[PDB]
């Protein structure tokens, strides 16, 4: 549930 | 070629950044065509210019709290949730960043993200106050500091760090490698492979010296002098995680949004 890996998988 | 490297960083960059510095230096100097930002510096000249704050939410700003200084916190941090948007934007554009490990670019941004932002807010600062809203807005720094504790402590270390930081006279060609070579920190804490992440900062810090010889010629040691400011911007943090500590321990409703909450869980 990592928001950041998120944006870097965007 | 360390010159190719630099073009692309400052292309992503303009991508990546819409209010540039140079965009910032023409509003803060008034020489530029659109109408002047509304001036926010009492608490009469917040409400009227609170609606023209970007602020995206259940309700608006205003309606945040009836305290001036809890409004001005919720409007803060909905602009940095989009700046750690647009810095993982631009973290992505960095050559070899996308080909580390996802845990490894998870923690590069975690403990970079809150020192770029530090380091382009001075972007957006004079002296007197700051630029809100992509320049559509400027707070006073007089305004930021009379807010009650702890909320008057938090933007005037970063008006100081700009003060010094604004000195060294950096564009947005010296920022761009700058920012690039903070988030390639190699050091940062749980890193799985430190050897690729310092391989890349190698050539970026090479790209940076390069650059600033080429654009600062008379500028003698500017790369020494900008070096020691990646420890300034440590300092920063550990001082804003304090005061943020002390919003978590003595404010009742407050809460940092999910993005934030996220960053600051486990760091350091
Ligand atoms: C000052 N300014 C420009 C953006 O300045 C930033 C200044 C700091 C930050 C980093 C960010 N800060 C906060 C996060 C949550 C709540 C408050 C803050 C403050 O830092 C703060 C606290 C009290 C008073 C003023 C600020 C972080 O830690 O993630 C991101 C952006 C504002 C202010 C209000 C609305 C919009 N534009």
């Amino acid at each position: 549930p990592s928001l950041l890996k998120k944006l870097l998988l965007a | 070629d360390l010159r190719a490297l630099a073009k692309h960083l400052y292309d992503s960059y303009i991508k990546s950044f819409p209010l540039t510095k140079a965009k910032a230096r023409a509003i803060l100097t008034g020489k530029t065509t659109d109408k002047s930002p509304f001036v926010i510096y009492d608490m009469n000249s917040l409400m009227m210019g609170e609606d023209k704050i970007k602020f995206k939410h259940i309700t608006p700003l205003q309606e945040q709290s009836k305290e001036v200084a809890i409004r001005i916190f919720q409007g803060c941090q909905f602009r940095s949730v989009e700046a750690v948007q647009e810095i993982t934007e631009y973290a992505k554009s960095i050559p070899g960043f996308v080909n580390l490990d996802l845990n490894d670019q998870v923690t590069l941004l975690k403990y970079g993200v809150h020192e770029i932002i530090y380091t382009m807010l001075a972007s957006l600062m004079n002296k007197d106050g700051v630029l809100i809203s992509e320049g559509q807005g400027f707070m006073t720094r007089e305004f930021l500091k009379s807010l009650r504790k702890p909320f008057g402590d938090f933007m005037e270390p970063k008006f100081e760090f700009a003060v010094k930081f604004n000195a060294l006279e950096l564009d947005d060609s010296d920022l761009a490698i700058f920012i690039a070579v903070i988030i390639l920190s190699g050091d940062r804490p749980g890193l799985l492979n430190v050897k690729p992440i310092e391989d890349i900062q190698d050539n970026l810090l090479q790209a940076l010296e390069l650059q600033l010889k080429l654009n600062h010629p008379e500028s003698s040691q500017l790369f020494a002098k900008l070096l020691q400011k990646m420890t300034d911007l440590r300092q920063i943090v550990t001082e804003h995680v304090q005061l943020l500590q002390v919003i978590k321990k003595t404010e009742t409703d407050m809460s940092l949004y999910p993005l934030l909450q996220e960053i600051y869980k486990d760091l350091y």
